DNA sequence: TTTTTTTTTTTTTTTTTT
């Protein structure tokens, strides 16, 4: 009896009760083309959408109809997308759908898996990946910029990975930016953040400068995100930076804050190293370099001859060089027997 | 010590007389692989030693001169030998998996510039054996997916195909190649998108599932919403999406829609839907210029191709609804305006000639290569619509006409230089497929219904040519790489099959229609179709010797051992060489004699 | 006028000597 099913039943797509999926008479493209002469040619012009875009909320007020709208329809005629992307598609509609998706978000921050263990704002969030056409783009990056703060820490974990799927290529340097912002004040969301860093567009001294930050509190992080961050830190050097990079990190990691709780960590940090000087042989030199002029600070950690074992362990043409170092660490009296 | 033996083996081999003196010895070779069966009791003692000499033999031995026989065949031989210890030691050994494999993936990985073909059929078999017996040490395969980015691209296209057994059985390491994949998508190098591009494709072809099965297709929408992104970047990604989008609907059913409105959308930015307007596709929106570097983007010809490939598969298969007449009367008007349009249409010829200082020459010569791939690929469709038609043979005529003149264009173009460029014989878009079909149709076929209508393409000699041309240019693809290039052309069970039609076709022209029939000029004594059809014989026996060494019994069956198969081909080809020779022709056509000689020492490796 | 073959040169690899 509403103004928006009348417009989709003469439109095409059968409006389920909230079971099973929504049926379509005809294609993507022509239902899309048709709701669109449809929209087009009615009397009204202005107001129509306004009056469509109400009664689709007073619509997805239901829980069911709503969890239905956001999954895929079905084809009669073997299956294809879901009405809201297919409703997001055209542009006259775009950003009244986009403020009501993100209006009735932060009604399912504390409702998650109740009964068909299809969670609700990853949904949400996920009819926005790879639109074709986006008409508010800085208007949606405020919005994800205003859920992204008020979000729980899990689903501001979710929505920020998919950033570079949602965005298209104008925003990235704002969007950088707030995320650094965010970087810098909470420590538990280190790691998506560097990860969706380098999928974005930013530009490289950016880049270098969040990867200093990240050093710099390297022993904030907790035990489970740690090989991670270091395994970035690691496969984010160049030939050039990689000396200093690798001396920062080797005055940084200590393994006497992180001591099957610790020592599982402590086993796969050693596989990430390992496997990074397997497969890139300058990080051993550079490693060997920043224990070698280590010579001054009898401040000489157990990190040092766990590394100068593992460069001995792997890659063989070390060897004598870390026979040598060795003598010259025992002789000068740098490392001892305890 | 290996090597050695290899070398005597070569000796004895290649000569009878000192296999009648010396009494046949064991070889350090099979000594070898007696100690690694051996090894399998409690000699754990003996195998780091064996894994230590397998990647010795394999590192010192492997290619480099492609990146002759002595330099060849017993480094070859001890190359092989290597693998053998490693695959053989790998099976039996349940300790040095991880030795053997990260060291295997250590060598793919990281050299990436001097030959790695060989540890990637180590690879390929130590995966293909038992993926059972791989899920045990696995986190060496995705501890080499970081890595995946900046590799080149055909090491990852190779590599993924060698690693595809383990992601078969696994969905653990297929969702851990998803994230390096999907993270890679957005990566700033150029490699890393094309590498997302050829592992997204690879994982749509081999793969249905990527819990209920609602989401595993709103996950193929997603994959291939993104690959529809992709379709805006540069011409080489383009162009990986063009080929692989047909093998991606011949696998998957589902994406039918999917990918081929991904495809008439993409064809309706560079058509012109009017009628009676004569360049009927925009060839200025395929060429980008920013500050006197000129490029392609979009090449129209490749497009066009997967268009009709996938078009032709979805009447032939799907159907036995309003949507592929559309594409139909497209292709048809294309067809259509392509028979009345003529050269300045495209500015060529009169306005430009093609030259390669300016921008200008440069935007024309990549404008004639795209009509001349337009015109091939309405070639093959005016074929593939009806039952041989006359008037289609008409359009099959013009269109070869069309593409015959910016030929002989292009061929005087490069006789002021030099022929230094090897892009006028870059690939043809017909498929090996239509080759071999056409030329069935055009030689041997008899049949009256269709006679009245072939006879207006046997009256054209310059067509047979341009087609047994077409035909040797996949017989040499399919020697110099391993496979060709159209579509079904990485199946090697179906470039075999193409293979034994093409030797029934040219063989049927050659012993019938003998050579002595030359009534068209002394220009065409070294270009006749009889001297051109033993050619490719001799292509074709060679390339089956090479790559088909396991069929050639059921290669001969096509045209009881292999001896009085290779035989019976002996005395027709001998008999051939008989005839020729005691004809006492003065002219005496050597070129024939010297393919006959060549056709027979191919052959008499077989007895 | 172009394609193929032959001849020369250079580079890489292996062996032998200090």
């Amino acid at each position: 009896d509403s103004i928006f099913v009348k417009l989709l039943k003469i439109s095409g797509i059968i409006l389920k009760t909230g079971e099973s999926q929504n049926q379509l008479a005809v294609d993507q493209i022509a239902f899309q083309k048709k709701l669109f002469q449809t929209l087009r040619r009615h009397p009204s012009y202005p107001k129509i959408i306004e009056e469509f875009v109400s009664g689709l909320e007073s619509y997805i007020e239901d829980e069911d109809s709503f969890r239905n709208c956001l999954l895929s329809c079905e084809r009669l005629q073997s299956y294809s997308k879901s009405l809201i992307k297919l409703l997001l598609g055209i542009d006259i509609l775009q950003p009244a759908i986009i403020k009501t998706l993100f209006e009735k978000l932060p009604e399912y921050f504390f409702e998650n898996k109740n009964s068909d263990e299809i969670n609700i704002p990853r949904l949400i969030v996920s009819q926005l990946k790879w639109l074709d056409r986006v008409v508010d783009g800085k208007d949606l990056t405020t919005k994800i910029m205003q859920l992204i703060s008020i979000a729980p820490e899990n689903l501001q974990h979710d929505i920020i990975t998919s950033l570079p799927e949602i965005l298209g290529d104008s925003q990235h340097a704002d969007v950088g930016k707030e995320l650094s912002d965010l970087l810098i004040e909470n420590t538990s969301l280190t790691v998506p953040i560097l990860d969706v860093l380098s999928s974005l567009r930013l530009d490289p001294n950016f880049l270098l400068k969040v990867r200093q930050l990240v050093m710099d509190k390297l022993s904030s992080i907790r035990l489970e995100d740690l090989p991670v961050i270091i395994k970035f830190i690691l496969h984010s050097v160049t030939a050039m930076d990689t000396l200093e990079v690798i001396s920062e990190l080797r005055e940084k990691l200590d393994l006497q804050h992180c001591v099957s709780s610790g020592q599982s960590c402590i086993i796969l940090l050693f596989d990430v190293i390992k496997s990074a000087i397997r497969y890139e042989k300058t990080i051993s030199e550079a490693w060997i370099k920043a224990i070698e002029n280590t010579a001054s600070v009898s401040e000489h950690k157990v990190f040092d001859l766990v590394m100068l074992f593992i460069i001995y362990s792997t890659n063989t043409q070390t060897k004598k060089y870390i026979d040598r170092v060795l003598r010259n660490k025992i002789r000068s009296g740098c490392i001892q027997e305890q | 010590s290996v090597v050695k033996s290899f070398k005597d083996l070569q000796l004895l081999q290649g000569s009878k007389f000192l296999q009648n003196l010396v009494p046949h010895r064991s070889y350090v070779s099979t000594m070898i692989l007696e100690v690694v069966k051996n090894s399998v009791h409690s000699w754990d003692h003996v195998t780091q030693g064996l894994v230590e000499l397998g990647f010795i033999l394999m590192d010192s031995y492997g290619p480099k001169k492609v990146l002759p026989s002595l330099s060849r065949m017993p480094n070859q031989h001890a190359c092989k030998l290597g693998a053998n210890i490693l695959l053989e030691t790998f099976k039996i050994h349940e300790m040095i998996r991880q030795e053997i494999l990260e060291q295997v993936l250590n060598r793919v990985v990281t050299r990436a510039s001097s030959p790695i073909s060989h540890f990637l059929d180590l690879l390929s078999n130590i995966v293909m054996y038992a993926p059972l017996v791989l899920q045990n040490c696995s986190s060496k395969v995705t501890e080499a997916f970081d890595y995946l980015s900046f590799l080149p691209l055909q090491t990852v296209q190779r590599l993924l195909k060698a690693v595809q057994p383990l992601l078969k059985v696994s969905m653990s390491m297929r969702d851990c190649l998803i994230l390096v994949l999907r993270k890679a998508m957005f990566a700033n190098q150029l490699d890393a998108r094309k590498s997302a591009v050829a592992g997204f494709l690879l994982l749509l072809k081999n793969f249905k599932v990527l819990y209920n099965s609602v989401a595993n297709e709103t996950f193929c929408l997603e994959i291939m919403d993104s690959l529809r992104r992709c379709l805006s970047q540069q011409a080489d990604v383009r162009l990986m999406l063009y080929e692989g989008f047909y093998d991606v609907l011949r696998r998957n059913s589902q994406l039918a829609n999917s990918v081929m409105q991904t495809l008439l959308s993409q064809l309706k930015q560079f058509y012109e839907p009017e009628p009676d307007l004569l360049p009927p596709l925009k060839l200025e929106a395929c060429i980008l210029t920013q500050g006197d570097q000129i490029s392609l983007q979009e090449p129209l010809d490749y497009l066009l191709c997967c268009i009709q490939h996938c078009l032709a598969w979805y009447k032939n298969t799907v159907i036995p609804e309003a949507f592929y007449e559309d594409l139909d009367d497209i292709l048809e008007s294309i067809t259509n305006r392509m028979i009345k349009s003529e050269l300045e249409d495209f500015e060529l010829d009169k306005s430009a000639d093609f030259s390669q200082s300016t921008s200008i020459g440069i935007k024309n010569n990549i404008s004639a290569f795209l009509v001349m791939g337009v015109c091939e690929v309405l070639i093959e469709y005016n074929f593939s619509i009806s039952s041989f038609s006359k008037n289609r043979f008409e359009d099959i005529l013009s269109l070869f006409m069309c593409y015959k003149k910016l030929s002989d264009i292009l061929n005087e173009k490069a006789g002021k230089a030099k022929t230094k460029m090897a892009n006028k014989t870059s690939d043809s878009l017909l498929s090996m497929k239509f080759v071999s079909s056409l030329l069935t149709a055009l030689f041997r076929d008899s049949i009256q219904s269709h006679q009245e209508s072939l006879s207006v393409l046997r009256s054209s000699n310059e067509f047979m040519r341009y087609a047994v041309n077409v035909a040797l240019q996949k017989v040499q693809q399919l020697k110099e790489t391993g496979h060709v290039s159209g579509p079904d052309g990485q199946n090697p069970e179906k470039i075999f099959q193409n293979l034994c039609d093409l030797t029934r076709v040219l063989l049927w022209r050659y012993t019938s229609i003998p050579t002595s029939v030359e009534e068209s000029g002394k220009k065409e004594k070294g270009k006749s179709i009889s001297l051109l059809c033993l050619e490719g014989l001799q292509k074709i026996f060679s390339a089956v010797q090479q790559f088909y060494q396991p069929k050639i019994q059921q290669f001969l069956r096509a045209l009881v051992s292999v001896t009085q198969r290779t035989a019976f081909q002996i005395r027709q080809f001998q008999r051939s060489l008989l005839n020729l020779l005691s004809s006492q022709e003065e002219d005496f056509n050597s070129k024939e004699a010297l393919l006959l000689v060549t056709v027979l020492t191919s052959l008499s490796k077989l007895l």
